[PDB]
C-alpha cells in the first residue's frame, strides 16, 4: 500500500450525521448477558429457548417461538459467544434503532414494546 | 452478670489483604490523553548485507 | 438467672453478615395487598383468582391460573390476612430473594421479570 496518487480528483473526507437516541426523560436500565447470535449496535434484541440474546424477529415457529418477545437494546456488537450490555428501559428514537423488514410504520414498532419500560417515540 | 453478662472491648482485630505493586515498577511513564488512539511507530533498518 | 458465674469461661456472642438487595438504579414501586397465605421476607408474590397475595408458585392450573405470573416482592413477613408491604420497581439481588424449587438457575429467575419494572441482576 504505498503508491503516492498523482491524478486530480475531488472527494469526500466523509461526512457526520449524528444519532441522537433518546426521545424521552425517563430513566434508563441496563444489564450485560450472554449472546447467542451476532449483533450489531443498537438492535432489537430477544431471548431463545437456552437464555441467550438473540436479535429480536416476529413470526418465529404454530406456536410463536420466544425470540418474537423483544426485550432490549444493545450498547455493543459481540459475536456469538460474548456478553452483551443491553438497555432494558427509557425512552429511544423511531429511527436510531436496527429493525428488520416487515416492522416499518410507528405504530408497529410501539406495538413491539406497548408494556415494557422501553418506549418509543419521534423526534420532533 | 445477673440477667447478661458486662462487656469489655479491646481493639478491633482487622485482618486485611493488599496487592502491592510488582509489575508496575517497569512502567513508569504516565500519559492521561484525551483523544481516541495512541499511534506508535516501528522501523527496522536492515544495514547488515555485502 | 439469679447466680452470676464466679467461674473461668468462654464463648461467642455470634456473628453477623450484611444481605445486600439492591442492584441498580431504578425507581421503586411499593403497594400493600392483603394477603392468602403466610410469606417469609423477600419472597416473591403472586395473585390468585381471590385478589390476595399467594407467595409465587408456577405450574398450577389445562389453563394456568393467575398465581402462574410473578407480580412482587414482598418486604415483611405476614400470615394470612394480614396485609403485605411489597415491591414493584427497583433492582434487586439474584440470591437474598426467597425464591423455591424447580426455578433454581439463573435464566428463569430473569425469564420470570422480563418484562415488568423489577429487574433481576447479580451482584458483582
Amino acid at each position: 500500500t504505498s503508491l503516492p496518487n498523482y491524478l486530480a480528483g475531488n472527494g469526500d473526507l466523509g461526512s457526520w450525521e449524528p444519532t441522537q437516541i433518546f426521545a424521552g426523560e425517563a430513566d434508563i436500565v441496563t444489564e450485560g448477558g450472554a449472546a447467542g447470535a451476532d449483533i450489531e449496535i443498537y438492535q432489537v434484541i430477544a431471548k431463545n429457548a437456552a437464555g441467550a440474546m438473540v436479535p429480536h424477529d416476529p413470526t418465529a415457529t404454530e406456536v410463536p417461538a420466544p425470540q418474537s418477545v423483544a426485550i432490549g437494546i444493545a450498547a455493543q456488537p459481540a459475536k456469538s459467544g460474548q456478553n452483551v450490555p443491553y438497555y432494558i428501559g427509557g425512552v429511544f428514537n423511531h429511527a436510531a434503532l436496527g429493525w428488520h423488514a416487515s416492522l416499518d410504520t410507528l405504530a408497529k414498532r410501539q406495538a413491539v414494546f406497548d408494556r415494557t419500560n422501553i418506549h418509543i417515540g419521534n423526534l420532533y | 452478670a445477673g440477667l447478661y453478662t458486662t462487656y469489655q472491648l479491646l481493639e478491633v482485630q482487622r485482618k486485611l489483604k493488599t496487592l502491592p505493586a510488582f509489575f508496575l515498577q517497569w512502567f513508569p511513564r504516565q500519559i492521561n490523553f484525551q483523544e481516541d488512539m495512541i499511534a506508535f511507530d516501528k522501523v527496522i533498518q536492515d544495514v547488515t548485507r555485502v
